[PDB]
């Protein structure tokens, strides 16, 4: 039984670590939003164009990854 | 044991967080990629696509199978 | 305000303009192939920051981005 | 009015089906990105979307229509079928009691055989609470060879229903004239379709009383009781069961109706011994029912210069604040489907909800007063089916006022009168909220912070100081004198709920009457709170949907949009659509501590076993001082009832547990959209199909994110899965136990 | 016919012929040799 | 409730409260020093990651104390 | 004795989960005459019960203080014992079929690169391409390692980045 | 000739509603437009309900500029006329702003000088080094 719990807080932990790793090496710029650099760290999101463009920024990656690391804590 | 246990464990958990955040404020906001023309954080600027890709594995792999050998128990 | 830009990378489509719901920026002289115009924002003291005008923009990458900066009566939409 | 179809308007052919999104020019391009499959799906429907041919969207939904009604005779007689041919039915009906009923039987593969719950009757299988059996009894079944048929009828109907759809869409579509004729469509429908079936039906209950009322009460074995054939024609059969028979059907000719009192009576009540109620007041109702919506579609001029027209009707009335009202309503109905639709879903899920206030105290079946779990089952679905057409209706309200409205010719100075004052309502439904909010919910605050600090004494409660509703009481007391002294003819209450007489079969109780204290005084104020907090979400999405005091280019932008921009701080969830998705989870919370008020109350105060000394209910009468705190809710509502959810993988209910935690994880799994955006997803995505193009395995359809509408989309469908699967697993898994 | 079998490369096809075909051999293989958890050797 | 619900549902209705603040009658004396809005969409989702977070420490260290002090075993 | 763990025909617990099991089985099998239906399942069902118990404990599987098998996954000590079945060859299998199915939709989703609209084949698909695919890849490891040789599968750098 | 506001203008026929006209637009600003409507007709407000419209030159007013620039592309909509502008500030100067050009910024007039631009390539900015001052959004060029 504790082979499946070392298991899940493995997941924990590689997930909020996958989150915070996404959310720092596209951080001067991505795919998406190329210019990402010029925007700062923490902006709400850089419109509703291009299909939709929500959370983009840095910061909500680190919100997304905080969500993560209670459940991972937990 | 208990208490001072959970205290410790969320503390660091929200330490590594912010860590990660002021790494990516690093890449955001101070960084001078002249003189970074060939060291080892430009390569893994530059191969992240790898990272992120094999994190996301790692994650799915471990949800996975935890979640169904979980399923399967019950 | 929104410090608002426009890039060398334009076509003048003449349609970040009839996108605009606050007729923020013009459209003068600019050497073109068929329509020869370029984007310009001469005031910005009523532009709010709809990102409306980035939508619109089919230069690859867009011509104009938005510098989000601070608010205002115009910038927070506010009649009140 | 006459009939209108043209012959042969769109060839049969699976052509269009090799091409998908034909109905939209934009689709039926091709799927260059993977939100193609996705418009595709949540497009097909959109008739309106499709073209502007209202003709076209009339044949659609008409053809729909019977689609719908195929797949509803289809699922009646495979209901049907299961209680023919694997079932205990026949032995259900030798034995009511204490045999529980049973349709499904699973397959012996990997344990799952385990859920053939033991449930007598020489058959072993999954125990239904869909009230099936209860409603069959009422028919006169004597054995398993009559639902084989019964069946095979409903098939063949449903057959033919699809031939009619295809029909009327493919060989007879109709044209505008037809399905505009209102006057028409209502005297077909109050008058045909709805007289003439309740005629057929109480028709039937007179001629099949026989059985329920005499034989199947009486310990006789439904092998034993002359098929129901035997006692139509034979006058003999029908003399002896029956007094007021074999007269000669004189008193129905001259309208001398005195005699006709063996069949059609007016009784009330039930015997604590029989269980159930008798058919003769059914039929009397049936009768009544059939009678006054044959007499009410015959109020409408048609052709003969008899009647007057809905258009006349709407043009005589108007007053002195409003002034030249109900100009175009008529044409507001006649022009789109979507605004029918609304005022249809607005009150049906609203009769859904009555129907099922009506259901849970007054059961009109044999044999299910003490069967406690069919009543729960059967109430929690109407509400939340009735709560999902009342959001639907507050949805299709804006999506009228959207494609299909203009002030010109719909014009009403009703519409615009409700519009030029479109703020001050939301304003002041906002401070009757806080009102609510601060005086139903703070008070639970107060309660367990009184708890908490050592003053039991200062707590509300029935003992220290009470706080309990009188109106409702005053009701109930109307009611209960309402015999003899305003009901002369009348021989018991409304509902054995408020005027005693423990009636209880076999040690159960088949009905108690219920208290009402200050319980459930608070939770009735909850109740109001959550449904007015609602009904604010609604009304102010359908109202600011044309315009608005930010954005006044609001209609061009559509109904199915999630924003305008990030502009003046911030524009989020300001359509229409994005105010349903927030009515869907307050409907939620609202039917959900509904249900809750409907269960523990039904628990506590209602339901239990009667001993030589009284009746010893389920709990120890918990609901008193327990409902007055949030933690009492908690303290012997929601821990103490979930013992079976979470102890059930030992028998027959471990699908239950099982459901119940994947509701749960499905919850969660919803929150995870709901909480994230495509930013993120979109550039994931994106090293995703970097680590693809490697190995050169990529697909050629361009891999998008979700669409952020359909992201809300799936949030909210998870969310609602999750909540009602795990209310489901518990209020089935605890009723099952206990009854 | 033609347009039917075209038809016939959609989600109603492969998605529903495959799964079923999987549902089902799978639920046979577990229903003739019943309680596997390792293998013979 | 900051994390599902996001902001641009909320200018209007504060709008609509400002209009009714207004118009109230005798009730229109000194007024706000600044002018209400609805909260910033990163401040919407860092109040709400905070309550989230907040409330998670405060409920898993209540049940880790009661349930552990309150029973010896 | 590996880990701790004893074979699991030894385990008092486990014969007697076993006993619990025929026991809760039989207090409700004795409802039913031997010859209505529900009787026959409830046989048949302690039947591949038993058969459950007694198939298990052959070749050795370890069963711990608490009488359940546990699985042994370590390669090394499923040799040097009778183990290499718990979890090391089930590895194998799943590895193969894992590769069948990404080698046949690999060749696929290539072979469809040529034509016109691709976009089209991957929702009407090619059924008899896929057919023709399915029964040729279980040679795959063959093909795999010297398609890898070959450099038929790495794309020499031509793709969209950011960085 | 750029025309200027003019008070005592008629006003279309209309009962009322709840939008805008609050304490903003009698201490802050509040905007003017004014547009040929002839054959007189039925129009929709953007902050209201529907109403009437006399032939000849006609004048609105409302509070945000969108608010009219709503009605401006309304008006190229249907039939085409040729709305204007107005500003309004506390010491009663006004100002003219729609249309300018008088020719509709989407189309150009004769000849001008554009500001808040650059020629330089999508991206190819400057990295956060010697932006250390970061004046607000830079112009990148001043
Ligand atoms: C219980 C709720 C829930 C669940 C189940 C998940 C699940 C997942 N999250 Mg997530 N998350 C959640 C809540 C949840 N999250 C919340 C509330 C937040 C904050 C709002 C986040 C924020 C978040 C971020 C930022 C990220 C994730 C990621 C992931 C994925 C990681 C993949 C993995 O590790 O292996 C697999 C995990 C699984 C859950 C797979 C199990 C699902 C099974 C297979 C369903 C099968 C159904 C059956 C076959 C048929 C059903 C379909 C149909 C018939 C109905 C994973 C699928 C990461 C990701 O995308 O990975 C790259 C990612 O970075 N999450
Ligand atoms: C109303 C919808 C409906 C639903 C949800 C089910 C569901 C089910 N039926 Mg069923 N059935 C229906 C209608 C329905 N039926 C109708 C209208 C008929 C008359 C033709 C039948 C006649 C029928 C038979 C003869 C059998 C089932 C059986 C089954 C079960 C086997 C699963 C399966 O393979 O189903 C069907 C798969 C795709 C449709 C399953 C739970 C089997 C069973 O329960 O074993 C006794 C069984 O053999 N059904
Ligand atoms: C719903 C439609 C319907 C239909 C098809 C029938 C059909 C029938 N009824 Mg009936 N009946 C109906 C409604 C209906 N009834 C209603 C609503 C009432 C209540 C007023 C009655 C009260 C009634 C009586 C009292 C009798 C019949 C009888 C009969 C049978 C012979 C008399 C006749 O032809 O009429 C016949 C098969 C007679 C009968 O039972 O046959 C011996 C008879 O005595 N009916
Ligand atoms: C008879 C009942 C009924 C009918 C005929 C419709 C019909 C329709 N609805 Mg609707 N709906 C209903 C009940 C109904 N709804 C109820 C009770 C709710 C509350 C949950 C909703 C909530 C709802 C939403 C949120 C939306 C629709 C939408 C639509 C349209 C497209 C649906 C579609 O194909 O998407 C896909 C179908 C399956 C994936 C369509 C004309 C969509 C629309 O664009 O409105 C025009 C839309 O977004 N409906
Ligand atoms: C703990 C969770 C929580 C709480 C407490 C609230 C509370 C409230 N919501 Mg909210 N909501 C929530 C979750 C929650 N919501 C979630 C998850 C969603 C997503 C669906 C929403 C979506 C939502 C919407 C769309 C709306 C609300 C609205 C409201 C307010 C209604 C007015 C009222 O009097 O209520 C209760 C008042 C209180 C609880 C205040 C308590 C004051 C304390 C006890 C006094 C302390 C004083 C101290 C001495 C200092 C209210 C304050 C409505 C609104 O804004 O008002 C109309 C509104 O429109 N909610
Ligand atoms: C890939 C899916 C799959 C596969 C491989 C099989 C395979 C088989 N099925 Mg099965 N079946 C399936 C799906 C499948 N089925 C589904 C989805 C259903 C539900 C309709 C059934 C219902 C079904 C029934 C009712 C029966 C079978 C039977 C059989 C066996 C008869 C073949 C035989 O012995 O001839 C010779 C083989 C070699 C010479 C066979 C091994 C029969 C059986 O049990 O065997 C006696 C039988 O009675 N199947
Ligand atoms: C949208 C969120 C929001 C926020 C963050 C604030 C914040 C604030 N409000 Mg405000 N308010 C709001 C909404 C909001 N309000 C709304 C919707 C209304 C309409 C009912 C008001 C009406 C209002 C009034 C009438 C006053 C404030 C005042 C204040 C300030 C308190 C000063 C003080 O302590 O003196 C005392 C605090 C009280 C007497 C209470 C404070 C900074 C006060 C102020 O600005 O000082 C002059 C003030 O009197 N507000
Ligand atoms: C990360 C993977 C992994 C891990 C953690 C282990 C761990 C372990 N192995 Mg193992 N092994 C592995 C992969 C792994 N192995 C693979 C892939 C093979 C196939 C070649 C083997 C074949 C193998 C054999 C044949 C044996 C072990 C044994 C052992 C145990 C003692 C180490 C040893 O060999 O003696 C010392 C190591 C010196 C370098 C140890 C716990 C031994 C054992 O069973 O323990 C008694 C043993 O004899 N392993
Ligand atoms: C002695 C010994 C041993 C050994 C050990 C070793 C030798 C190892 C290791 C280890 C390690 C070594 C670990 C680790 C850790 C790490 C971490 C934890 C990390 C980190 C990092 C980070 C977090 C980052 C951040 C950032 C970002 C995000 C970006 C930018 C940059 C920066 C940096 C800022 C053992 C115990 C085995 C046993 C006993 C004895
Ligand atoms: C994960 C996630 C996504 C991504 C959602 C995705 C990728 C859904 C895709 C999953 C489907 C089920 C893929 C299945 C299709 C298969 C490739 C083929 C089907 C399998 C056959 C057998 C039928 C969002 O788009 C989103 C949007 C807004 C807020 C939050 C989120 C969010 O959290
Ligand atoms: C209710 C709500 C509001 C409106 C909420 C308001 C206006 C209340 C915030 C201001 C009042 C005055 C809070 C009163 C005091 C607070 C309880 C604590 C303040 C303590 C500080 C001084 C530290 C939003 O603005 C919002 C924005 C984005 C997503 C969701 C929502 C949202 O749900
Ligand atoms: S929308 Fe973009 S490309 Fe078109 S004229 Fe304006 S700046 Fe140039």
């Amino acid at each position: 039984g504790d082979f499946l719990v070392h298991h899940a807080i493995a997941l924990g932990l590689h997930t909020t670590t996958l989150i915070l790793v996404k959310g720092a090496l596209d951080a001067r710029g991505s795919k998406l939003m190329p210019d990402k650099k010029d925007f700062g760290y923490s902006f709400p999101c850089d419109g509703p164009g291009r299909g939709g463009t929500c959370d983009i920024s840095a910061y909500d990656a680190f919100y997304l990854a905080v969500f993560w690391m209670l459940n991972t804590i937990g | 044991q208990a208490s001072l246990y959970t205290h410790h464990q969320y503390i660091a958990g929200f330490i590594m967080c912010g860590a990660f955040a002021h790494g990516a404020i690093f890449f955001i906001r101070d960084y001078d990629p002249e003189q970074n023309k060939g060291n080892v954080l430009a390569r893994v600027l530059d191969h992240k696509e790898a990272i992120i890709s094999h994190l996301s594995w790692v994650s799915l792999f471990l949800g996975f199978h935890t979640l169904g050998l979980y399923v399967h128990n019950d | 305000a929104h410090v608002v830009k426009i890039y060398d990378t334009c076509i003048g489509c003449t349609q970040c303009v009839r996108a605009c719901p606050l007729d923020v920026l013009e459209m003068v002289p600019w050497d073109g192939c068929k329509a020869a115009q370029m984007a310009s924002s001469p005031r910005t003291e009523d532009c709010v920051g709809c990102k409306r005008c980035e939508t619109a923009c089919p230069t690859d990458f867009l011509s104009v981005r938005v510098y989000l900066g601070n608010e205002s009566t115009r910038s927070l939409g506010l009649a009140y | 009015v006459k009939i209108a179809v043209d012959r042969n308007p769109v060839e049969t052919n699976f052509e269009k089906w090799a091409k998908p999104g034909h109905f939209s020019r934009a689709l039926a391009k091709g799927p260059n990105t993977t939100t193609w499959i996705w418009n595709l799906h949540a497009d097909a429907h959109d008739f309106d979307n499709h073209t502007s041919d209202l003709e076209e969207i009339s044949r659609k939904v008409f053809s729909a229509h019977f689609g719908q009604l195929g797949i509803i005779l289809i699922w009646l007689s495979g209901m049907y079928f299961h209680g023919a041919r694997f079932s205990n039915y026949e032995g259900w009906l030798s034995d009511p009691t204490h045999i529980k009923p049973s349709a499904q039987v699973v397959w012996p593969i990997v344990g799952q055989e385990i859920l053939n719950g033991d449930v007598g009757g020489g058959f072993q299988g999954i125990q239904i609470t869909s009230g099936f059996f209860q409603l069959w009894r009422a028919s006169g079944i004597t054995s398993e060879l009559q639902l084989y048929s019964t069946a095979i009828g409903g098939l063949v109907l449903a057959a033919a229903c699809f031939f009619a759809g295809w029909f009327h869409y493919h060989k007879a579509a109709p044209k505008l004239e037809w399905f505009q004729n209102v006057e028409s469509m209502l005297n077909h429908h109050l008058a045909g379709l709805l007289g003439l079936g309740s005629l057929a039906w109480a028709g039937h209950q007179i001629h099949v009383s026989l059985p329920v009322n005499k034989l199947l009460d009486a310990g006789v074995d439904p092998k034993e009781i002359p098929l129901p054939h035997e006692f139509l024609l034979n006058q003999s059969i029908i003399a002896d069961l029956y007094p007021s028979f074999s007269k000669g059907l004189a008193p129905f000719f001259t309208l001398n109706w005195a005699e006709y009192s063996d069949f059609l009576t007016f009784k009330g009540g039930l015997n604590p011994v029989t269980g159930g109620l008798w058919l003769s007041d059914t039929a009397h109702h049936h009768l009544a029912i059939a009678v006054l919506f044959l007499v009410a579609g015959h109020q409408y001029r048609t052709n003969w210069g008899i009647g007057h027209s809905i258009k006349d009707i709407l043009e005589s009335h108007k007053g002195p604040f409003t002034g030249n009202g109900h100009a175009g309503l008529y044409e507001i109905l006649t022009t789109s489907w979507h605004a029918q639709l609304a005022i249809n879903l607005a009150l049906f899920g609203s009769l859904s909800i009555i129907v099922a206030h009506h259901m849970y105290a007054m059961p009109p079946y044999p044999y299910l007063a003490t069967d406690y779990g069919t009543q729960l089952s059967l109430f929690t679905h109407h509400m939340w089916i009735g709560g999902f057409c009342v959001v639907g209706a507050g949805a299709h309200a804006a999506i009228f006022m959207v494609r299909d409205y203009d002030p010109t010719n719909n014009y009403n100075n009703l519409l615009d009168r409700v519009i030029r004052h479109r703020d001050a309502i939301i304003s002041h439904l906002n401070w009757v909220s806080i009102f609510l909010g601060f005086h139903s919910f703070g008070l639970y605050i107060h309660n367990d912070t009184m708890s908490a600090l050592g003053r039991p004494q200062d707590m509300f409660s029935d003992t220290a100081i009470q706080l309990q509703p009188v109106f409702a009481q005053w009701i109930q007391n109307t009611h209960f004198t309402a015999p003899q002294l305003t009901a002369p003819n009348a021989l018991a209450a409304t509902s054995l709920t408020w005027g005693g007489d423990v009636v209880a079969v076999g040690g159960k109780v088949a009905m108690m009457p219920i208290a009402l204290g200050t319980s459930d005084f608070l939770v009735h104020h909850i109740h109001a709170f959550t449904i007015h907090v609602t009904v604010l979400i609604l009304l102010k999405g359908v109202l600011f949907a044309r315009s608005s005091r930010l954005i006044p280019d609001k209609a061009n932008l559509g109904f199915r949009f999630p924003c305008d921009g990030p502009g003046r701080g911030g524009t989020c969830q300001v359509s229409a659509w994005d105010h349903v998705f927030l009515g869907l989870f307050w409907m939620y919370n609202s039917l959900s501590i509904v249900i809750f008020h409907f269960s523990w109350k039904m628990q506590s105060d209602v339901w239990g076993t009667v001993t030589d000394s009284g009746v010893s209910h389920i709990t120890g009468g918990n609901f008193a001082q327990s409902a007055n705190t949030i933690n009492g809710w908690l303290r012997d509502f929601l821990w103490a009832q979930s013992s079976q959810v979470i102890q059930s993988y030992g028998s027959a209910l471990s699908a239950y547990g099982l459901m119940f935690l994947g509701a749960h994880f499905v919850w969660a799994f919803s929150l995870m959209f709901l909480f994230s955006g495509r930013g993120y997803w979109q550039e994931l995505i994106e090293s995703i199909v970097w680590a693809h193009n490697k190995l050169r395995v990529a697909p050629s359809i361009q891999p998008r994110a979700l669409s952020i509408t359909q992201g809300r989309a799936v949030g909210v469908a998870h969310y609602l899965l999750g909540g009602i699967a795990t209310t489901w697993s518990f209020f089935l898994a605890r009723i099952i136990a206990v009854g | 016919m033609k347009d039917f079998t075209t038809y016939l490369s959609t989600a109603p096809v492969v998605g529903l012929g495959w799964a079923i075909f999987t549902s089902g051999l799978l639920i046979e293989i577990n229903r003739f040799f019943p309680d596997p958890l390792v293998f013979s050797f | 409730m900051f994390l599902i619900s996001w902001r641009g549902y909320w200018q209007e209705l504060i709008e609509t409260l400002v209009w009714a603040h207004e118009k109230t009658p005798l009730a229109n004396l000194v007024y706000w020093k600044d002018k209400p809005v609805a909260l910033s969409i990163v401040q919407a989702r860092l109040v709400g990651l905070a309550h989230f977070s907040v409330g998670y420490i405060f409920t898993y260290a209540a049940f880790l104390i009661a349930s552990t002090a309150g029973r010896f075993g | 004795d590996i880990a701790g763990l004893t074979p699991c025909s030894e385990s008092k617990a486990y014969n007697k989960l076993e006993r619990k099991e025929l026991k809760v089985l039989d207090k409700r099998l004795k409802q039913y005459e031997p010859g209505s239906a529900p009787y026959l399942a409830l046989q048949a069902t302690k039947e591949r019960t038993e058969n459950r118990f007694k198939t298990y404990a052959k070749q050795g599987l370890l069963c711990g203080n608490d009488g359940l098998p546990h699985l042994i996954s370590d390669p090394g000590l499923a040799l040097r014992f009778n183990h290499a079945g718990e979890v090391f060859i089930p590895t194998f299998g799943f590895l193969y079929v894992a590769g069948y199915i990404g080698h046949v939709g690999r060749q696929y989703i290539i072979l469809s690169k040529e034509d016109a609209k691709p976009t089209d084949k991957e929702i009407i698909l090619d059924v008899p391409l896929a057919l023709k695919l399915a029964f040729q890849g279980w040679a795959w490891p063959l093909a795999s390692i010297q398609e890898l040789r070959n450099g038929s599968l790495l794309e020499k750098d031509e793709n969209i980045t950011v960085s | 000739k750029q025309p200027e506001l003019d008070p005592d203008t008629p006003s279309p026929i209309f009962g009322g509603s709840t939008g805008g006209l609050l304490r903003k637009a009698q201490v802050e600003e509040f905007y003017v437009i004014t547009w040929e409507s002839p054959k007189e007709q039925i129009f929709e407000m953007p902050t209201g309900g529907a109403a009437i419209m006399r032939k000849g030159p006609n004048l609105l007013k409302f509070a945000r500029k969108e608010q009219c620039m709503a009605l401006t592309t309304q008006l190229r909509s249907k039939f085409r006329q040729t709305p204007c502008f107005y500003r309004v500030y506390a010491d009663g100067k006004v100002q003219y702003l729609h249309p300018k050009d008088g020719v509709y910024p989407e189309k150009v007039n004769a000849g001008r000088v554009g500001v808040n631009q650059n020629m330089r390539s999508i991206g190819k900015n400057v990295d956060p080094i010697k932006v250390v001052k970061f004046t607000g959004s830079e112009p990148f060029e001043i």
